[PDB]
DNA sequence: GCATCCGTGACAAACCTTCCAGCAAGGGGAAGGTCAAGAAATTAAT
DNA sequence: ATTAATTTCTTGACCTTCCCCTTGCTGGAAGGTTTATAATGGGAGCTGTCACGGATGC
C-alpha cells in the first residue's frame, strides 16, 4: 500500500509522484505514523489517471485541473470539457507553427554537402 | 600576566569555556571540504575555515565581524578563534579521568585510603561501594561485590544506597565532607604513635589541606564533561597527495563522542543493566586511551597497526610538545649547512656563502633596499634578489657588516658549542668557520650540519656583538 | 555511499580474481551501471586520512607534522605589502586635499569596517550615486598617470 | 597482497638501496641488520649485540 | 639548506625541517640550555617566540624589519596557549594572573 | 611548569592540579616555557622591576 | 576545478616563459637556472576576500588577477642543469595537450627505432649464421651472396 | 558597443542573450574595460542568426549547432539539411502524438451538455 | 620492618522519506555600474 | 572694484550582473527501516627491552 511499489505496479516513477505530492497536483494522503506513506485504492485511481493523462501529450495544469474535480460526487463534465477544448486548440496553434516553420524553412538546402567553400547562400538569406 | 595558576577544571568552568557544544560524531563533509552543523570541526562551536568567509558563504569581507549568521551559527571572525575554542560533551554519564586513576601515585585512593586493586575493582562495573548505610556493616567506602549487593538488597532494602562506577565514586567524593575529615584526619595523625601510618597519612593530610587551600573540590578531580582539543590544533587538512592529513586524537574523539552518542541512545531506550553498565566502562575506557593510552590497557591502534597518540602521549619525553615544539623547537632565519676552513679572519669573524646570506636576510636586504631608494617596493626587491642583480651583493655586503650571526653546531656539547660570529661575505656554499674555536665547539670537520641563527632586532645584535661573540670569551 | 564502495569493492576483488592485472575503473564503472565520474569520485574518497604519529622517516624522531604546508600562508609578500600598500594608500590619499578620499576609503572599505556602496556613502554626503561615481572617476584619472602614483603602480606585482 | 606490499616498501627492513656504487648496493644486499619484528631496536639494545 | 618565512605548518603553527620541505633546522633543548647558560635573554626570546612561534608575532617583526625598526615585540605565543588549551581540553583548569 | 617538562609529566602534572600550585615564574626555564624574558642574564634587568612594580 | 597545465602565468615575466611552450614544460634540454619555472602547472583557485588596498588597486590599474593562481612547482634555488626526460602521465578519459601527446610520440618512435634496428641486427646475426651453415655445406659465391637477403 | 540599441535590433533583452552567454554555444564577445558586452557585425550577424531561428524557425538545440557552425565561419548547406530532416522527423512524431491523442480525446470525451444530470463517468472511463 | 611486581627514561541487500542542484528557455526584482542636460567657479571689457 | 565664454560639478537617464523564480521533470545526496531456515565463549600483539623507584605481601 506504499507510494513506490504502487508506482512499479502502475509503471511510473516515485520522483514523479513525489513532484506532484510537493504541488497541488496529487491530494495529500494521511501519514502511516511512520518514514512511509500508504494509499487509498481511490488515490491509486487518481494516480494512475493522471498518468494516463500526463503519459498522452496534457499539460499538468489542465490535468490537475481534471484530477481537482475528480474522486467526488460532483464531477461536472462541460466546463473542463470546454477547457480540454481551448487546450487541443493551443495544441493545434502549436501544431499549425510549427509547421508554417517546418514550410518555411525545407526549400534551402540542397547544395554544399560539407565542402571547405566559404560560400552558403543560406545564412546571408536568413541574416 | 606576570604569574600562571593551575587548578581543577569545573563543569561550570568548562561550559564558561566552551562557547558552542559538540553533540554529532561528524568531522567534515566527504564531497564539500565544509564541516556541518554540530560535528567536530563545526563553523558554529569552533569557528570559520577561513579568515573572515562563513560557511554557505553569505557573510564575509569584514562586513559582519561579531553577528552570527542564522543559517548555520557560524560567527564570521579570524582563524585565530580556531586554536582557542573548547569542547564540552554532552555525556550522559559521568566518567573516570585516567590521569588521577593509574597514575604512580593515583592521588584518588591516597584521597580516601582505598588501594588501587578496589579502585580497578569499583571503575571497572565489576563491584559496587555504599556511601552510606543505616547499619554499620554498611560503612562508608566498602568494596562490594554484586552477590553481596544483592545480599545487602534483600536484607536492608531502602536503608543503603550503593550504585556502581564512576558516578558513585563520583558522589562518594562529592558528599564525604570538605574540613571535618581534615581536622579528624589531622587529630588522628598525631593522635595514633606509629612510622609505616606516618609515611601516609601526613601524605594525605597534605593533599587535603591543598584541596582546601587551593579553593579546589574531589568532584571537579573526576570528568563529568570533556572538552575537545580546538581543531586547528588537531587539523583535518588535505594534503597534496589526494588523501587528507589527520590526526589520530581526532579518532580517538570521534569515539568518545561515538560510545557518548550511543550512552544517550541507551538511556532513553530503556536498557538493561549489563549494557549500559558496559557502555560506561566503554566510555571510561575510551577516554582512557583518549587521555593516557599505555595506563588502563592495550594502546588502541589505527589502520596502519600503531599505538595512537593519546593526550598523554603528546606530552611526553623527546616526541611530547615539550622538548619537541615547546623546549626545542624549530626557528625560522636558520641554515643547515657544513663547516669549511677559513684561515684568513680573525677570531670574531666567520665565512658566509652568499646564496645563504641572500636568502637568509631578506627582511634586512628588503628594508636596506627600502631605505636606500635603489628599491621601490617589497616584491620589487623579491625580483631583482631571484635574478641576482648586481647590486643587492654590494647591499648584502653594506648589511652583512656591524651584525653579528649565531654559529650552532647541532647537537652542542657545552656553552661554547654555540656562539656569535661577525660573517663575511665569500663564494661556495658552506660557512668558513674560524679553526680556533673548533676546539671549544668540539666539531671536527666531518662534514658537521651548522645552524646559523640570525638575530634580529638591535637588543639581540648587541646580545650577539657584546656578549656571545668569540671575542668575549 | 559506504555500500556502494563496498560493492565497488567487492567487484574489484572479483575483477582481480578474474584477470590477475589491477583493476581499471572502465570495468568497474561498465560492471558497477555507473558513469565512470562517480567511480573515480567515491574511489577518490576511499580510506581514513594518515594519522599524524607514522613513522614516514627511517627512525622514530619524526613523525608526521613536520611537512604540513600552512593553509592561512604568511609569505613575505602578505605579510609586507598588506600594511605596506596599506601606509602608500594612507600617504597618496592624504594629498587628496577634498572629500574625495574620504567617500574612497568607505568605497573599498579602508580603514572602515563595513564596506559601502555608492548608496550608503551618498547618504552621508552625496546622495546622488552619479556624483560619486564622477568623483571616482576624477580620482582614477588623477591615480591612473604614471608620474607620482608610480609607488602605487609598482604593487602590481 | 596487503601483507607483501605492507613488508615490501614500509616495514623496518625494507629500505631504499643507495644505487649510486654498485659497492653500496652490493654492501647493502649483503648487509645483515637486526631491526623490524623479531630482532631488536636501536633504543632497547645493550652491548651485546 | 636555509629557511626564510616559507611553507609554515598547522599543528603547532612552526617552521618544518628538511630540504625537500623547505624548513630551517632544529633549534634543540641543548642549544637552549647553552644560550641561556651565557645568559642572552633577547635572542632567545626571539628564538622561541617572535621568529617562530607567534604567528601575530612573527607577521609583526617582519613589518617591523622591513620599515626599518629593530626593536624587540613580544606577545602571547601560539604554541604555549596550544599547551594551554590541550591541558584545558585535557580537563586541568589553568589561566593566566 | 618547569617539573612538567623534564619526566613524568603526567604524574607531575596531577600532582600540580590537584594541589594548586600558582607559579609565579621565578626560575629562569619557567619563563623559557611561557615564552617571556628570562630572568636570567640580561633579562635580570628586566625582572627586577617587574617583581618591583607587582 | 581541475588543475590545468598551461602557459600564461600571471605574476611573472616572459623570459621566464621563454623557455617554455604552449603547454608550460620545458623543451628537451633547456638549461635551467635555480628558480626559474620547470612546468607551468596553475590551479583555479576560490576566490579569496581581498584586503581594500588591493580592492582598490585592481579598481585603479587593469590588473584583474583571477582564478588563476601561480602555484607552479619552481626549480630550488641553487640547482642549475638541463634536463634529461619529462615523463608525462595521465588519467583514463582525460585528453592530451600537444607536449603529452609529442612526449607519446617520442616514446613510440623510440620503441619503434630501437626495436627496429635490435631486430635488424639480430636478422643480419641469423643471416651470417645462415650464411656460415651454407659456406660449410657447400659453397656459392653466386647464388648465395649476390641474391638479396630476404 | 553595448548591448541596449543591439538589443532592440535582434528583438531580444538582455537575460535571454546573457543566458545564451552562459551557455555553451555563443562565443564570448569583449569586455570594454567595464563588464559590459561589447559585440561587432559578425557578433551581430551570428545574434540575429540565433534570433532569426529560436523566436522564429527552430529551438535552441538546433540554433545552438547552427551558430557554432557559423562561427566555423566554413558554413555547410547539408549538415543543416540532415539537421532538418532529423527535426522534422521529430516533429512529425511529435504531431502524430498530438494527432493520436486528439483522436483519443474526441473517442473517449464525449459526453452530456450542459444540464441538471452531473455525475459523468467519462473522467473514469479515461482513468482505466 | 624486608623481598618482590608494574610505570618509565633511553644524544549485505534491498526498501522507503526529505533536501538540493540542472536543463530546458528564459522573465523579473534587487543592487550596483556608465552617458547628455542644467548649475558652481574662472576670466578679459571698463 | 565689475562680468562674459570656458571648465568643471551635479542630476536624470539609462545600462550590466545576482539571485530567486518560472512548469516539468531528472538526477543526486543525506537519513531512517526491514529482511523472517538454519546461524549461540571472538580476537590480537610480541617478547631479542634494560635498569630505577613506588607500592604489596610475609
Ligand atoms: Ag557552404
Ligand atoms: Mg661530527
Ligand atoms: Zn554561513
Amino acid at each position: 500500500m506504499n507510494i513506490s511499489d504502487v508506482a512499479k505496479i502502475t509503471g511510473l516513477t516515485s520522483k514523479a509522484i513525489r513532484f506532484y505530492e510537493e504541488k497541488g497536483l496529487v491530494t495529500p494522503p494521511m501519514r502511516s505514523e511512520n518514514g512511509y506513506r500508504t494509499y487509498t485504492q481511490q488515490h491509486l485511481n487518481e494516480l494512475t489517471l493522471l498518468r494516463q493523462a500526463r503519459q498522452v501529450g496534457f499539460n499538468l495544469e489542465e490535468s490537475g485541473e481534471l484530477v481537482n474535480l475528480f474522486n467526488d460526487p460532483q464531477r461536472h463534465s462541460a466546463d473542463v470539457k470546454r477547457r480540454t477544448l481551448e487546450k487541443v486548440a493551443e495544441i493545434e496553434r502549436h501544431i499549425e507553427e510549427l509547421q508554417s516553420m517546418r514550410d518555411q524553412l525545407l526549400a534551402l538546402a540542397n547544395a554544399c554537402p560539407g565542402d571547405d567553400s566559404a560560400d552558403c547562400p543560406i545564412i546571408e538569406n536568413l541574416s | 600576566f606576570d604569574a600562571i595558576k593551575i587548578a581543577l577544571a569545573s563543569p561550570d568552568m568548562i561550559r564558561s569555556w566552551s562557547f558552542g557544544e559538540v553533540k554529532k560524531p561528524e568531522t567534515i563533509n566527504y564531497r564539500t571540504f565544509k564541516p556541518e552543523r554540530d560535528g567536530l570541526f563545526c563553523a558554529r562551536i569552533f569557528g570559520p575555515v577561513k579568515d573572515y568567509e562563513c560557511l554557505c558563504g553569505k557573510y564575509k569581507r569584514l562586513k559582519h565581524r561579531g553577528v552570527i549568521c542564522e543559517k548555520c551559527g557560524v560567527e564570521v571572525t579570524q582563524t585565530k578563534v580556531r586554536r582557542e575554542r573548547m569542547g564540552h560533551i554532552e555525556l550522559a554519564s559521568p566518567t573516570a579521568h585516567i590521569w588521577f586513576l593509574k597514575s604512580l601515585p593515583s592521588r584518588i585512593g591516597l584521597l580516601l585510603d582505598m588501594p588501587l586493586r578496589d579502585i580497578e575493582r569499583v571503575l571497572y562495573f565489576e563491584s559496587y561501594v555504599v556511601i552510606e548505610g543505616g547499619m554499620t556493616n554498611l560503612e562508608r567506602q566498602q568494596i562490594l561485590t554484586e552477590e553481596q549487593y544483592l545480599d545487602a538488597l534483600e536484607e536492608f532494602g531502602d536503608e543503603f544506597d550503593a550504585k556502581m562506577g564512576a558516578e558513585a565514586i563520583q558522589a562518594l567524593l562529592k558528599s564525604m565532607d570538605l574540613e571535618q575529615e581534615c581536622e579528624q584526619l589531622r587529630e588522628e595523625l598525631n593522635e595514633t604513635n606509629s612510622e609505616t601510618k606516618r609515611k601516609k597519612l601526613t601524605k594525605r593530610i597534605k593533599l587535603l589541606e591543598a584541596f582546601v587551600q587551593s579553593g579546589n573540590k574531589p568532584e571537579w578531580m573526576i570528568l563529568t564533561v570533556l572538552p575537545v582539543l580546538p581543531p586547528d590544533l588537531r587539523p583535518l587538512v588535505p594534503l597534496d597527495g589526494g588523501r587528507f592529513a589527520t590526526s589520530d586524537l581526532n579518532d580517538l574523539y570521534r569515539r568518545v563522542i561515538n560510545r557518548n552518542n550511543r550512552l544517550k541512545r541507551l538511556l532513553d531506550l530503556a536498557a538493561p543493566d549489563i549494557i549500559v553498565r558496559n557502555e560506561k566502562r566503554m566510555l571510561q575506557e575510551a577516554v582512557d586511551a583518549l587521555l593516557d593510552n599505555g595506563r588502563r590497557g592495550r594502546a588502541i591502534t589505527g589502520s596502519n597497526k600503531r599505538p595512537l597518540k593519546s593526550l598523554a602521549d603528546m606530552i611526553k619525553g623527546k616526541q611530547g610538545r615539550f622538548r619537541q615544539n615547546l623546549l626545542g623547537k624549530r626557528v625560522d632565519y636558520s641554515g643547515r649547512s657544513v663547516i669549511t676552513v677559513g684561515p684568513y679572519l680573525r677570531l670574531h669573524q666567520c665565512g658566509l656563502p652568499k646564496k645563504m646570506a641572500l636568502e637568509l636576510f631578506k627582511p634586512f636586504i628588503y628594508g636596506k633596499l627600502e631605505l636606500r631608494g635603489l628599491a621601490t617596493t617589497i616584491k620589487a626587491a623579491k625580483k631583482m634578489v631571484e635574478r641576482e642583480e648586481a647590486v643587492v651583493w654590494d647591499i648584502l655586503d653594506e648589511v652583512i657588516r656591524e651584525h653579528p650571526v649565531l654559529l650552532n653546531r647541532a647537537p652542542t656539547l657545552h656553552r661554547l658549542g654555540i656562539q656569535a660570529f661577525e660573517p663575511v661575505l665569500i663564494e661556495g656554499k658552506a660557512i668558513q668557520l674560524h679553526p680556533l674555536v673548533c676546539a671549544a665547539y668540539n666539531a671536527d670537520f666531518d662534514g658537521d650540519q651548522m645552524a646559523v641563527h640570525v638575530p634580529l632586532t638591535l637588543e639581540a645584535q648587541l646580545e650577539a656583538r657584546a656578549l656571545m661573540m668569540s671575542t668575549n670569551n | 555511499m559506504i555500500e556502494t564502495i563496498n560493492k565497488l569493492n567487492r567487484i574489484s576483488r572479483q575483477m582481480l580474481q578474474e584477470m590477475g592485472r589491477e583493476p581499471t575503473p572502465e570495468e568497474l564503472a561498465e560492471r558497477m551501471l555507473m558513469p565512470e565520474d562517480k567511480i573515480r569520485k567515491v574511489l577518490k574518497i576511499a580510506k581514513e586520512p594518515i594519522s599524524m604519529e607514522t613513522p614516514i622517516g627511517d627512525d622514530e624522531d619524526s613523525h608526521l607534522g613536520d611537512f604540513i604546508e600552512d593553509t592561512t600562508l604568511e609569505l613575505p609578500l602578505d605579510s609586507a605589502t598588506t600594511e605596506s600598500l596599506r601606509a602608500a594608500t594612507h600617504d597618496v590619499l592624504a594629498g587628496l586635499t577634498a572629500r574625495e578620499a574620504k567617500v574612497l576609503r568607505m568605497r573599498f572599505g579602508i580603514d572602515m569596517n563595513t564596506d559601502y556602496t555608492l548608496e550608503e556613502v551618498g547618504k552621508q554626503f552625496d546622495v546622488t550615486r552619479e556624483r560619486i561615481r564622477q568623483i571616482e572617476a576624477k580620482a582614477l584619472r588623477k591615480l591612473r598617470h604614471p608620474s607620482r602614483s608610480e609607488v602605487l603602480r609598482s604593487f602590481l606585482d | 597482497s596487503a601483507a607483501v606490499k605492507e613488508f615490501f616498501g614500509s616495514s623496518q627492513l625494507s629500505q631504499f638501496m643507495d644505487q649510486n656504487n654498485p659497492l653500496s648496493e652490493i654492501t647493502h644486499k649483503r648487509r645483515i641488520s637486526a631491526l623490524g619484528p623479531g630482532g631488536l631496536t636501536r633504543e632497547r639494545a645493550g652491548f651485546e649485540v | 639548506h636555509a629557511r626564510s618565512t616559507g611553507s609554515y605548518s598547522l599543528v603547532t603553527q612552526q617552521p618544518l625541517g628538511g630540504k625537500a620541505q623547505f624548513g630551517g633546522q632544529r633549534f634543540g633543548e641543548m642549544e637552549v640550555w647553552a644560550l641561556e647558560a651565557y645568559g642572552a635573554a633577547y635572542t632567545l626570546q626571539e628564538m622561541l617566540t617572535v621568529k617562530s612561534d607567534d604567528v601575530n608575532g612573527r607577521t609583526k617583526m617582519y613589518k617591523n624589519i622591513v620599515d626599518g625598526n629593530h626593536q624587540m615585540e613580544p606577545g602571547m605565543p601560539e604554541s604555549f596557549n596550544v599547551l594551554l588549551k590541550e591541558i584545558r581540553s585535557l580537563g586541568i583548569n589553568i589561566e593566566l594572573e | 611548569i618547569s617539573a612538567a617538562s623534564f619526566q613524568e609529566t603526567t604524574r607531575v602534572l596531577t600532582e600540580a592540579a590537584v594541589a594548586g600550585k600558582r607559579d609565579e615564574l621565578r626560575g629562569l626555564k619557567e619563563n623559557v616555557i611561557v615564552g617571556r624574558l628570562i630572568p636570567a642574564g640580561t633579562g635580570y634587568a628586566y625582572h627586577q622591576d617587574r617583581m618591583r612594580r607587582r | 576545478g581541475p588543475e590545468e597545465i598551461t602557459a600564461d602565468i600571471p605574476n611573472v615575466g616572459e623570459a621566464a616563459l621563454s623557455k617554455l611552450d604552449e603547454s608550460g614544460i620545458v623543451y628537451i634540454g633547456a638549461e635551467v637556472t635555480g628558480g626559474d619555472i620547470l612546468v607551468g602547472k596553475v590551479t583555479p583557485k576560490g576566490e579569496t576576500q581581498l584586503t581594500p588596498e588591493e580592492k582598490l588597486l585592481r579598481a585603479i590599474f587593469g590588473e584583474k588577477a583571477s582564478d588563476v593562481k601561480d602555484s607552479s612547482l619552481r626549480v630550488p634555488n641553487g640547482v642549475s642543469g638541463t634536463v634529461i626526460d619529462v615523463q608525462v602521465f595521465t588519467r583514463d578519459g582525460v585528453e592530451k595537450d600537444k607536449r603529452a601527446l609529442e612526449i607519446e610520440e617520442m616514446q613510440l618512435k623510440q620503441a619503434k627505432k630501437d626495436l627496429s634496428e635490435e631486430l635488424q641486427i639480430l636478422e643480419a646475426g641469423l643471416f651470417s649464421r645462415i650464411r656460415a651453415v651454407l659456406v660449410a655445406g657447400g659453397v656459392e659465391a653466386e647464388k648465395l651472396d649476390k641474391l638479396p637477403r630476404d
